[PDB]
């Protein structure tokens, strides 16, 4: 596998961009809040 | 999203061929001819 790269560098900074591009177009879309939803959910009946 | 649509699209033909022939310049060249498609495209559906 490494070996493969070390000849064919051009893909390796193109997977390396895939990710990085991903990631950038994926972080605005990703909720943010101080916790996750880990305490149980209520469901309460008034 | 027609600009993002096209321009996530050519950006990711752009990476693969980068992948599939291990250069910078090939996918350039491979780039440089989507607008020739584009401009009959538009030559059609201006005509039409």
């Amino acid at each position: 596998m490494s070996q493969f790269f070390i000849r064919r560098p051009v893909f390796a900074w193109v997977i390396a961009i895939f990710i990085i591009i991903f990631g950038l177009l994926s972080i605005p879309k990703l909720p943010i809040a101080r916790f996750p939803s880990v305490a149980p959910p209520q469901v309460n009946i008034s | 999203q027609m600009a993002f649509l096209l321009g996530l699209s050519m950006l990711v033909v752009f990476l693969v061929l980068a992948a599939l022939y291990e250069s910078w310049a090939i996918p350039l060249s491979v780039m440089l001819v989507v607008p020739l498609g584009i401009f009959g495209a538009i030559i059609a559906i201006m005509s039409r």
